[PDB]
RNA sequence: UAAUUGCGAUAACGAACGAGACCUUAACCUACUAAAUAGUGGUGCUAGCAUUUGCUGGUUAUCCACUUCUUAGAGGGACUAUCGGUUUCAAGCCGAUGGAAGUUUGAGGCAAUAACAGGUCUGUGAUGCCCUUAGACGUUCUGGGCCGCACGCGCGCUACACUGACGGAGCCAGCGAGUCUAACCUUGGCCGAGAGGUCUUGGUAAUCUUGUGAAACUCCGUCGUGCUGGGGAUAGAGCAUUGUAAUUAUUGCUCUUCAACGAGGAAUUCCUAGUAAGCGCAAGUCAUCAGCUUGCGUUGAUUACGUCCCUGCCCUUUGUACACACC
RNA sequence: AAUCCUGGAUGGAACGACGAA
């Protein structure tokens, strides 16, 4: 049945509550899995000049968004699937799975 | 330098204080009991500590010490 | 024991085989040789000149065998260079397109190397064989 | 590999094109010493002329240097590909023609005063001295002359 | 063409105004129980060694 | 299964694996053997352990590195490095630890980075220059 | 348009770039006697151009009177064969 | 000795470099004794090399580049005036050609020649700007053994470059003649003009 | 002591802020968790050479096993550990051994009280007051200009050549960006000298572009001390791309032209290790235009490890006719 | 068992600034 869920959020400790929560109920209903998938975490970087206007020493600022994504890939029923898709969210946590 | 502020030198000097028939000379040991006996936000802090009390300790060895 | 193209040093066998191909006579040549550059970076012609096409061929054969897949535009990537824009800082440039392409097309017709799926050109058995052959005789002239 | 002892058939400074070419250095960048003729065109006709590159000007007949003339100055009868001209299209006829010693500047000339002459801006810029390629003239090109 | 060699023995300190010169006390090779202070231009530890153009010559010792 | 390890060279960015296993004593490079390294002095620089411990030891078994990262040089020393590790951890699993410790021994007497790897790493470019610790040029009029 | 500077010149020489018998024959019995052969030295002495003396050490290194011990690019060495 | 064979096919010359002895690119560190001691301790031999390359970091530490290799030190000095600023494989290929020009020149070891070029070269007196304020002027001091043999380096690379500049003979044979001269003591050399001037200004200003 | 960091002394005791602590990042883990969107080995099929085992490779639905390399998550690890010296013998400092790492491990982020009548109403639908407010200083359309040049300064790019220019081969990185109601990064095939064009393809991206096959670099050769094949400004002609539109050339390409510059005077800037310097690369701005900046990595030196002479900073004592404070 | 000892410095040039607060 072969669904792919992947969790592409900030917040690292959310996003692993989320991925533990997960393959506990997995191992739970005994359904075998590659393990959570933590791809490399990648760094918004933004560059900017601290000033509004020109003068001052040129003083630059660099601001980062750090977007860590994960991915579980599972073999299940499409029931234990939809109900795994209506638990198992948070706040600030960007899921979407996919099927085939 | 090396010199430690005095939250270490106050730290350790509690831990003395109230903890001697314990702790000896080592600091691993040292270490591995301050974060059991003592909660501590921080690994390196907690080393400072650590390294400080088997400091005091070797000095304790050998005569007493002031404070 | 075995040959392959890696157990041998990469000038001597692209001059031996360029060599090869040039006692061969056989290949091809555009035309518009003896003209051009081979890169938009270059700013003179090769120096060589009664050749060198062969020497490119060679090259590329030598660079198919070892990778499994390429193109014109990666020869390119690879046979450009350095362009001095006068008075601007440096720059890699790529090279002539037109050049690599027509050696994969004379190879192609000469049948070293194939159209491979995937795009691009890949190494064959006969050129495989071929290209064996020739650093058998690189490393057999050291006696 | 091997030194060819000489004779006496070699010269210095010879001529062609109304030019006092030095020889006692290669062909190709002694040729570059014509104006109108730099390191590709001459490359480019002494490959097609059946010249030996390697060879000093100063050692070569005059049949090669009259077949080397002729080239250059009918370069497209010698299957020359027309872009190397640096005067094509020209601007009268349509034609695509190589300058060469003289020729070059007087070329030049007509053209500025055909600029002149219909008061256009490039041509009242030269008229004056300065830069046409709408580079700045604030802070180079002091010392213009 | 006369030298003399020095070994040194105990570095003093540093000494002129931008501190490119150290103050030594040597121990001359040959004729020992022979002690001097010298200016050294370069960098030196103890037990180098140093060859005078000219022996008898001491600096002023910052003391 | 035969004996055999997997070991690792390092540099500023380059790694060089190693695998290393019981053979008759090939000693490839990313497709091809110790002679074709093309700096052709860094050549010598890589033949270091195994001129310094004796071909004798290589004999036995067969080394097979695939580099990638940094530059020319870079990929040399970890290729050198990749190499000695994985002999010493030949003679550490397989082999007794008397040839293991005296093989480290001279490793570490000749050069100690044959071993172990160098900590020097880039430090990052800082504003207001070109580099690190550059800064751009001061006019004052 | 000043100078800072007034960057006198040198003496223009006039080294060779065709030989003849003469020159050749000099070559050959003045080539040996250096211990140490290339390219400069064989500008400083005999008055040919690099390229003549380029092309003059592959020659005598064909038949064999200098001994080479190594022919890097950019730098050519040679001595004398005993 | 043993001509060993492996499944890659090892040359006997780099086997009998191996196994004989360690020699430099192909020559013995052995035969190199230094006759003038209070540079010793500061010319690294004895802890031979096959290649003047290492990535070895001694500026880390003060007295560390004495536990340099001296060839290192002379391919580290050559690199510099810009364009030449990392590029320490040429200098290695530079001084490989030099020292076969110094060996086929004065057939001694070419090692013991710039170690005598060293020693010979070493300034031993030199000035300074001392005083206590405006009685300011040149006074002469000692020079200490890692700054003889610094200035040493640096007096021969740089005569070496001066003359390789805007003529035909190589970097290479320009320094294989400079050490030389240096070795023999010449009063042709570069370096050793600028160190009997330095001596000269410093016997006066005493 | 980097440090009002601390030992301690003590009409002060006890505290707070700052520093430190901290957070991020880079370096170690063959110890844990795993991973055809990263790899490795083996076994299947298969190409070539050897054939006598073997060597190099290819292979998507051939599967099997593993995680050293790679990714991250959770943790560990260094605290100057141990030893020897030295100091009232305390804080601490030096050296050596070990160790991935012993200059507060390295680089940064945050960063006090009090101020400048520093800069900015041209960032603000942040704004007081004044001005203007329908032929408006509003708003918008066309065309110019901000590039304009007898000169004077500043940040920089090119070089003044053999440690070199050029032609061939060799051939190695890292940080990152990218299309939706759009049209982006583009592979591959074909045409064209070239720029570039065209037919398709992959990718919302560890998956595809991209091993971004970068450059300097190495090896072979040509040149040969000649303002010379160094240098490539200034000009002429033509061909392509962006865009409604390039004319004071937007840029790119081709040919030709081939100027100063022969290492820079008074003065002056930056820099102490993977740092300077060389070398190019991605992003930012962006329809097109990098010679700039922000970061990245490749190659990688010399010389101190010190002083307060110059320029300044801190603390104390001292003097002062200074207080918008030595201008 | 031999044994005699020390403390210590200077060092050129460098004019000026509207007042208001
Ligand atoms: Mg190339
Ligand atoms: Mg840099
Ligand atoms: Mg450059
Ligand atoms: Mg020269
Ligand atoms: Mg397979
Ligand atoms: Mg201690
Ligand atoms: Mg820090
Ligand atoms: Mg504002
Ligand atoms: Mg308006
Ligand atoms: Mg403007
Ligand atoms: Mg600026
Ligand atoms: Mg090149
Ligand atoms: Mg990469
Ligand atoms: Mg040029
Ligand atoms: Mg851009
Ligand atoms: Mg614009
Ligand atoms: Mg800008
Ligand atoms: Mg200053
Ligand atoms: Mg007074
Ligand atoms: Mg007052
Ligand atoms: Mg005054
Ligand atoms: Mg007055
Ligand atoms: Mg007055």
């Amino acid at each position: 049945i072969k669904i792919r869920i992947t969790l592409t959020s900030t917040k690292v400790k959310q996003l692993e509550n989320v991925s533990s929560n997960i393959v506990k109920n997995a191992e739970q209903h005994n359904l075998v899995k590659k393990g959570p998938v933590r791809l490399p975490t990648k760094v918004l970087k933004i560059s900017t000049r601290k000033t509004p206007n020109g003068e001052g020493s040129k003083t630059w600022e660099t601001y980062e968004m750090r977007i860590h994504k994960r991915y579980i890939d599972l073999e299940a029923p499409v029931q234990i699937v939809k109900r795994i898709t209506q638990i198992t969210i948070e706040p600030g946590v960007d899921v979407e799975v996919v099927v085939a | 330098g090396r010199v430690r502020t005095k939250t270490v030198k106050r730290a350790s000097k509690a831990l003395i204080e109230r903890y001697y028939p314990k702790l000896t000379l080592d600091f691993q040991t040292n270490k591995r009991l301050c974060d059991e006996i003592a909660t501590i936000q921080s690994k390196r802090l907690r080393n400072k500590i650590a390294g400080y009390t088997t400091h005091l300790m070797k000095r304790i060895q050998k005569g007493p010490v002031r404070g | 024991p075995g040959v392959s193209v890696r157990d041998v040093a990469a000038q001597d066998f692209i001059n031996a085989y360029a060599s090869f191909l040039q006692r061969q006579g056989k290949l091809e040549v555009p035309g518009y040789v003896d003209i051009v550059k081979t890169s938009s970076g270059n700013e003179m012609p090769p120096q060589d000149a009664e050749g060198w096409f062969y020497k490119r061929a060679a090259s590329v054969a030598r660079h198919i065998y070892m990778r499994k897949q390429v193109g014109v535009g990666k020869l390119n990537k690879l046979y450009g260079g350095a362009k001095s824009r006068g008075v601007r800082p440096y720059k890699h440039i790529d090279a002539s397109g037109s050049i690599n392409r027509k050696v994969l097309q004379a190879l192609e017709k000469i049948g070293i190397v194939e159209i491979s799926p995937k795009g691009g050109r890949r190494i064959s058995e006969n050129g495989q064989r071929d290209l064996d052959r020739i650093a058998a005789q690189t490393l057999e002239e050291d006696e | 590999s091997l030194v060819v002892q000489e004779q006496g058939s070699f010269q210095h400074i010879l001529r062609l094109l109304n030019t006092n070419v030095d020889g006692n250095i290669k062909i190709v960048y002694a040729l570059t010493t014509i104006k109108g003729v730099g390191r590709r065109y001459s490359n480019l006709v002494c490959k097609k002329a059946d010249v030996d590159l390697h060879k000093r000007a100063g050692e070569l007949t005059q049949e090669e240097l009259e077949r080397i003339v002729q080239i250059m100055q009918n370069p497209t009868h010698y299957k020359i590909p027309a872009w190397f001209l640096n005067r094509q299209n020209d601007i009268t006829d349509g034609k695509d023609y190589h300058t060469l010693a003289n020729n070059v500047e007087s070329k030049l000339r007509d053209d500025l005063e055909r600029l002149k002459k219909i008061r256009a801006h490039r041509g009242i810029r030269h008229f004056w001295g300065l830069r046409v390629r709408g580079q700045h003239t604030k802070t180079t090109g002091r010392r213009r002359a | 063409t006369p030298v003399t060699l020095a070994k040194v023995i105990k570095v003093l300190g540093r000494t002129g105004s931008r501190g490119g010169v150290t103050q030594v006390r040597v121990e001359f090779l040959e004729d020992t129980s022979r002690t001097i202070v010298r200016n050294v231009k370069g960098p030196v530890r103890e037990n180098d060694i140093l060859v005078l153009m000219e022996s008898e010559r001491e600096a002023r010792r910052l003391r | 299964a035969v004996p055999s390890v997997q070991t690792f060279g390092k540099k500023k960015s380059a790694t060089a694996v190693a695998h290393v296993k019981a053979g008759k004593g090939l000693i490839k490079v990313n497709g091809s053997p110790i002679t074709l390294v093309e700096p052709e002095i860094l050549r010598f620089k890589v033949y270091e352990p195994l001129l310094l411990v004796g071909l004798d030891k290589f004999s036995n078994i067969d080394i097979r590195v695939r580099v990638t990262g940094g530059g020319h040089v870079s990929q040399v020393y970890a290729i050198r490095q990749a190499i000695a590790k994985g002999l010493v951890a030949y003679h550490q699993k397989y082999v007794d630890e008397q040839s293991k410790n005296e093989l480290k021994k001279a490793f570490t007497s000749y050069d100690r980075t044959l071993l172990i790897a160098d900590s020097r790493r880039p430090e990052p470019k800082k504003f207001g220059g070109k580099g690190a610790r550059s800064r751009f040029q001061k006019s004052y009029r | 348009k000043k100078k800072w500077s007034k960057k006198s010149m040198k003496d223009r020489a006039q080294h060779a770039v065709i030989l003849d018998q003469e020159k050749y024959d000099r070559i050959l019995k003045e080539v040996p006697t250096y211990r140490y052969v290339s390219v400069s030295v064989l500008v400083d002495r005999l008055k040919i151009g690099g390229s003549l003396a380029r092309i003059a050490l592959r020659h005598l290194e064909k038949e064999g009177i200098i001994k080479p011990i190594s022919k890097h690019s950019k730098q050519a060495i040679y001595t004398r064969a005993t | 000795f043993t001509p060993v064979v492996l499944a890659t096919p090892i040359p006997e010359e780099v086997q009998q470099a191996q196994t004989e002895i360690k020699l430099f690119n192909k020559w013995s560190f052995e035969e190199v004794e230094v006759k003038d001691a209070s540079l010793v301790d500061y010319v690294q031999v004895r802890q031979p090399i096959f290649v003047a390359h290492t990535a070895g970091r001694y500026a880390n530490k003060r007295f560390r580049k004495a536990q340099c290799p001296i060839i290192e030190r002379l391919t580290n000095s050559l690199m510099m005036n810009g364009r030449n600023n990392g590029k320490k494989l040429k200098a290695v290929r530079i001084i490989k050609h030099t020292l076969d020009i110094i060996n086929v020149l004065t057939d001694q070891n070419p090692i013991q020649v710039v170690v005598d070029a060293i020693t010979n070269t070493g300034p031993r007196e030199d000035t300074t700007r001392v005083g206590g304020g405006g009685a300011a002027r040149r006074q002469a001091v000692d020079v200490s053994p890692l700054r003889r043999v610094n200035q040493a380096i640096a007096l021969l690379t740089i005569g070496a470059r001066e003359a390789a500049f805007r003529n035909i003979k190589t970097i290479a044979e320009t320094l294989a003649e400079e050490l030389i001269n240096a070795a023999k003591g010449s009063s042709t050399s570069y370096a050793i003009k600028k160190k009997d001037e330095l001596e000269r200004v410093a016997k006066s200003n005493r």
